């Protein structure tokens, strides 16, 4: 199962998961492929933030589903 | 001029010309990993 997400830059990452796969796990493969620390990654999906315990299907994002990531910096 | 949001998909920050229309905190990032 592959899904997409888009960049600041309009680029499209396409990543190999699974739909048991975490947020977490998500934003780890973002940083693999994009050398992006995960706690600076803000994943989108329908407009609604996501968090990093929960699975894909729990937003139910489906195969070849769409979604957005916002950067931000943290300063705790 | 009037108000423009940030360019960068889903980022709901305002945008500014001198950063071609994205905020300045996404140009940052632009000028890290673009
Ligand atoms: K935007
Ligand atoms: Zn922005």
């Amino acid at each position: 199962m592959q899904i997409f997400v888009k960049t600041l830059t309009g680029k499209t990452i396409t990543l190999e998961v699974e739909p048991s796969d975490t947020i977490e796990n998500v934003k780890a493969k973002i940083q693999d492929k994009e050398g992006i620390p995960p706690d600076q990654q803000r994943l989108i999906f329908a407009g609604k933030q996501l968090e990093d315990g929960r699975t894909l299907s729990d937003y139910n994002i489906q195969k070849e589903s769409t979604l957005h990531l916002v950067l931000r910096l943290r300063g705790g | 001029p009037p108000k423009q949001r940030c360019r960068a998909p889903a980022c709901d920050h305002f945008g500014n010309a001198k950063c071609n229309g994205y905020c300045n905190e996404c140009f940052q990032f632009k000028q890290m990993y673009g």
